[PDB]
């Protein structure tokens, strides 16, 4: 019954063809077997059509789907993903999400439930959801800690902090906005930061991780998608920039939170919401 | 608590490299089925044949000979994927006939698991591929088990390179493709399977997984007996969409009695169904935890002691920190969940989609029986706990003896050793059971670990192929020249496939496998 | 990481390599216990406490030389007789023994199924005095164990208390106090336990024992050990919960298992030592096999006193639902003060006696008496198993400074089938790889003896000796062997026998040696 926790964009495919694909995440409240948390649904000219919103891969195994594990629900029983922003970015497609705690949260659902915000990523272009790859964020300044993700807005830096970070023109920037703590989420505490991360630092720390695990080290670490403690299997592959996952080592978890770099505080009057220009 | 039986007879290494070995790189054995006179081996790449009516020479020499390699670029999705090459290869795991011409034939495909049908004058790649996910593994170290039964095939494996979805998946039918809920670990959490075995309206499955009703300590395995209704076609929109609807699993008490009840939890391996003093029953091989002190057992249980099971209370967590227990009676919603659509106690119903939205969402969350089911004759058949190896391999003939009327249970071991045990099953028969020969059946020239996987029963030719994972071994069912003139030796080892005759020589079939007296016998040397 | 095996044994002492030992016998001698004090090792059997001198260099056999004689009056033989017991249970079996000062020694006798007690000198073994009523001081039959000890003047016992053997009570008496005791027929403080050792620290008097479980309920009827706990200054509650009765007794688990995947738990325990300076810390060191009803395997963990106290200061234990699982008792929901903490130490000390103590927390421990937590072991794994062999271990005995430098630790256990055997165990991180199983003895003497169940063992250093008990024989058994290397300078230090050294007249004699690791570098075989 909550808004604001649904997001996605759309993407029309190539033209001429009525046919645009839509990548909508939003939560479910348990019931894992009628909704999808998370799916790549396709689009057609004709709107009465029945193919609408229709998955753009289904086979009996895995689809352009991604369900929550019947198990997480039972370890932990109200989880569930809310989904704040979503930003197209080169050939990907980028959500800031803020799901339940799988660690600092007992099982006891007494109501001292913490959150963790983290960005998610997936590729335009892949129909078994085998890129996903989901980092932590958030931010600090002065000892003062900020991850719970207000809202997103992804901008053109123009010309002045392009050349102040080193960025070419054509790349872009996520301005961000964090609440204090990890605690209470519903109605969070009203000290709150302005910071930011660099699509390009994103990029990065993702072909960092993915780097990482097709090297055999560590493992993939994503307690509620994924239950069994997985590794990370060793490969002899080449990783891209523009590397759309296999059919192994996904989906893949994010060890160290992406730091931000922050901008502006008030510890009186809480931000909301976010957007910018050049 | 008892003791270790004493073999009556040993066979040595020497008196034992004088029996036939088959090879044909080296094999990779995985599992054999005997189809009328001829034994299939089914390994790495290759697929052979040993007639048995030829009686081999210094080795057994195949006839026929099934090939089935991995394609190229399989070989090298493999490498990418990890996996080092002696893995990359095709690895045969499933291989059942479905009609007396054909036969449904999967490998591993180096981690990329594909299914064929092949014929059986010929073994001929004769027609098109057919995707083999979620119906053979992917690695070739893993269990599984694979069946026909009415049309349908009903599978059991894991259906993922990762391994972590482990499903039972009917298909090939003409009905849709059903399946077990994924990661649900209250359905299903870490198994391997063992076996299946149509019986009723029921296919009864045999498995063991990590308990949930023994999480209050480690992580403890216990052995599980499951069942599906055949004429399942999943439930409704709301509850159990293109999943089982009939779901039921039940758990096997293996005890020793006394003030403190031992269990041995762990199942090896067990049989189809065998009339045993006129009832059907299945007979088991179990083990203790990895981590525990080295025991075994084999426990026997009977289809009707299955059945009862399932008609009885079901079992609930009534909150998360508290014990599992009944469900009330009163709280068994009708129609009676685990019963088949047009039958017993749900005959007015025309398919398994027709169920209540209570009864089909009974099931998803109370699939575990609460009873345990009985072993025959309370403690087990035969136990052998002092020694360093465990049980695993069995095979049963159900008709040993001069008059057909002995069950005589052959086992194998994981340090190559296969003992060969005449069963007291029930009351009139003997005192309990003796352990009759203890045959060190690994060859150490032939062969390399040496752990035996399977066996097979050549009745008809008075054998038994015990199985390693690099040979198999052709061993006979009995070594009555080992005693020959020596008639103390011979009836006092109680072997009723041996025997003495009235010629003066120990051969096969005048004798005393009851009690074994050594009246009116004399002393050799 | 996975599951132990049999070590095997560096070196083997069958019978006839053993019957060259002396003996000790006699009318058949119904061993119970010994104890030495000085150069004296006191033994007692039926009707009979026997002495033997320890200076005393034996021939061919250990010959008493003072002994104590005190047999059951035929009025009590009659009863013992009347009440339908067999008349070779009749006798007087010595069950306790325990010195007060330097001159008396508190004997008790089963006296035909009466337990009575009396006090002899030490010095004559003589009757000077009157006699003491034995009740739930000395137990009422030969082949249950016993627990008694003095301590500040007030004496502990532990045993059962009735003819009909139901009553198992802990209990204080003959003091400056009066007479406090556990509860009878309580099925939640006690439940047909079996009762090892006792030891005195600190303000409290631990226990050691094992009984019949309650965390275990759901599968069977399983025993588990466990350590209680009583003050040394309890005087027992006020009028309306627990009037004479203990206030301060907490007992805890013993955690002695094998790590893995699936732990495995030793959780029967079959004897255990006093208090040891085992490297700096204080240290017991318990025998641990598993159940009746189960495959045989023995074991012997180690415990510290810092991690048994610390367990009793840790979480309560309670059961929420008689169908629910046992639960840890809530930080704020435990009354004050501390249940079990002694009247005018620590946190009871604005509380001057055990009767001020409130109403809130004598009913708390009286309900609760169990505590959550686990006592674990030291190394966090066994010190020593034995699983693929078809006896138990029994007694135990410990030598806490062997070898030339004094600085490692010899265990000596015994075994149901009359076998011993002498482990030099790693106790820190820079010591070994793992305990070695050094010598395996075949003690016991069928020829000179009877079943043959070794029962206890005791220390004699001073002339390096482990006297080895059985039922109806005592044996002296010397510790080390090394004439049976003599010349082979191999054998000798490959042994890693500590007391065993090598000289530079060629042989091998007890206190130059390697047993840190046993380089067979540079030695050749020897014949
Ligand atoms: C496993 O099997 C044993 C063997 O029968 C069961 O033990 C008996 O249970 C009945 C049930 O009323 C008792 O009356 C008997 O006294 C038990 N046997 C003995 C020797 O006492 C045991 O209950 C079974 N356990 C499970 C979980 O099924
Ligand atoms: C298995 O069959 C044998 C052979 O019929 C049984 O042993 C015979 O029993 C008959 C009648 O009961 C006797 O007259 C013979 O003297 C027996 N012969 C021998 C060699 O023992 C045996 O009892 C049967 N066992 C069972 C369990 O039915
Ligand atoms: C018995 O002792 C073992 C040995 O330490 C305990 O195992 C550890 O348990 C703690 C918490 O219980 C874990 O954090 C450690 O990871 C365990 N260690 C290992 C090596 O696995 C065991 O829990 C103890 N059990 C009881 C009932 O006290
Ligand atoms: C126990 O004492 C022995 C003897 O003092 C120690 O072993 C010797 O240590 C010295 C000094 O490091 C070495 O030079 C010798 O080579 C060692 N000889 C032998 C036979 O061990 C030993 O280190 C001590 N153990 C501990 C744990 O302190």
């Amino acid at each position: 019954q909550e808004a604001g926790s649904m997001a996605g964009v759309l993407i029309a495919g190539p033209p001429g063809q009525g046919q645009a694909k839509l990548f909508v995440g939003t939560p479910i409240d348990g019931k894992s077997e009628y909704f999808p948390t998370l799916s790549s649904r396709r689009l057609m000219a004709n709107e009465e059509d029945a193919d609408m919103f229709g998955f753009v891969y289904q086979d009996e195994f895995v689809s352009s789907q991604l369900k929550i594990p019947s198990d997480t629900l039972s370890k932990f029983p109200a989880f569930d993903i809310y989904y704040v922003y979503s930003f197209r970015s080169e050939q990907f497609v980028y959500y800031l999400t803020l799901q339940l705690d799988t660690q600092l949260t007992s099982p006891d659902a007494a109501g001292e439930h913490f959150f963790t915000s983290k960005i998610v990523r997936l590729c335009v272009d892949d129909p078994k959801f085998y890129s996903y790859v989901e980092f932590p964020i958030g931010c600090e300044q002065a000892g003062v800690e900020y991850r719970l993700v207000q809202d997103a807005y992804l901008s053109r830096p123009g010309r002045a902090l392009a050349h102040q970070l080193g960025l070419a023109e054509d790349e872009d920037v996520l301005f961000t906005v964090f609440a204090q703590g990890q605690k209470n989420r519903v109605k969070p505490p009203k000290e709150s930061a302005l910071c930011l991360f660099t699509l390009r630092a994103i990029k990065e720390k993702i072909k960092e991780r993915i780097q990482s695990c097709y090297r055999g080290e560590g493992k993939l670490s994503l307690p509620w998608l994924l239950n069994k403690e997985l590794g990370c299997i060793n490969s002899p592959l080449q990783i891209d920039d523009d590397f759309c996952g296999q059919d192994f080592n996904q989906p893949l978890g994010g060890t160290v939170t992406i730091e931000g770099t922050p901008l502006f505080v008030d510890k009186d009057d809480g931000l909301t919401a976010v957007a910018a220009y050049d | 608590f008892p003791e270790d039986d004493e073999p009556l007879n040993t066979v040595d290494y020497h008196y034992s490299r004088q029996y036939p070995v088959f090879r044909g790189h080296r094999l990779d054995f995985q599992l054999m089925l005997k189809i009328r006179d001829t034994l299939y081996i089914a390994g790495r790449d290759q697929v052979y044949t040993v007639n048995l009516n030829d009686i081999p020479q210094t080795e057994v020499i195949p006839s026929k000979k099934l090939t089935w390699r991995s394609r190229q670029q399989d070989r090298e999705n493999c490498a990418m994927k990890g996996k080092h090459k002696d893995e990359c290869h095709n690895f045969i795991k499933v291989f059942v006939p479905r009609n007396d011409e054909m036969v449904f034939v999967c490998g591993t495909n180096a981690f990329n698991p594909m299914c064929r049908y092949y014929r059986l004058s010929t073994l001929e790649y004769d027609g098109e591929e057919i995707s083999g996910l979620a119906r053979c593994p992917f690695d070739a170290r893993q269990t599984n088990v694979a069946l026909f039964a009415d049309g349908k095939l009903y599978s059991a494996t894991v259906a993922d390179f990762l391994a972590s979805d482990a499903v039972i998946y009917r298909s090939m039918g003409d009905g849709s493709a059903l399946r077990t809920i994924k990661y649900d670990s209250k359905w299903i959490k870490e198994p391997h399977f063992l076996h299946a075995i149509e019986y009723g309206n029921y296919v009864y499955f045999f498995f063991r997984e990590i308990a949930v009703e023994h999480n209050n300590l480690g992580k403890a395995v216990y052995s599980r007996v499951a069942r599906i209704c055949k004429n399942d076609m999943g439930g409704s929109q709301r509850v159990l969409e293109k999943h089982w609807t009939s779901f039921l699993k039940a758990r096997l008490n293996c005890s020793v009695p006394g003030d403190s009840f031992f269990y041995f939890d762990v199942l090896q391996s067990i049989t189809d169904i065998i009339q045993i003093n006129g009832i059907p029953t299945v007979i088991g091989v179990f083990t203790t935890q990895l981590n525990s002190i080295p025991g075994s057992a084999v426990c026997a249980f009977g289809m009707d002691d299955i059945e009862k099971v399932f008609k009885g209370r079901f079992k609930e967590q009534k909150t998360p920190d508290s014990v599992w227990t009944a469900v009330p009676e009163d709280k068994v919603p009708k129609p009676r969940p685990g019963c088949c659509a047009k039958h017993g106690l749900a005959e007015a119903y025309k398919t398994s989609i027709d169920f209540p939205d209570d009864t089909l969402s009974f099931i998803k969350s109370h699939p575990l029986m609460d009873s345990a089911v009985p072993p025959i004759a309370d403690e087990p058949w035969f136990t052998k706990t002092r020694v360093r190896y465990r049980l695993t391999a069995i095979e049963v003939d159900r008709s040993a003896g001069p008059y057909q009327n002995y069950t005589v249970i052959f086992v194998g071991s994981e340090a190559g050793v296969v003992l060969k045990v005449l069963a007291k099953t029930s009351p009139f028969s003997l005192n309990d059971s003796v352990l009759l020969e203890e045959i060190e059946a690994y060859n150490p020239a032939k062969c390399s670990d040496r752990k035996v996987v399977s066996l097979q029963l050549d009745r008809d030719h008075h054998a038994l192929y015990v199985a390693f994972s690099s040979c198999v071994v052709r061993i006979p069912l009995s070594r009555c020249e080992r005693y020959g003139s020596c008639k103390k030796s011979c009836i006092a080892s109680r072997d009723p496939y041996c025997g003495w005759l009235s010629q003066g020589v120990c051969e096969r079939v005048e004798q005393d496998t009851e009690y074994g007296n050594t009246a009116h016998l004399g002393d050799c040397h």
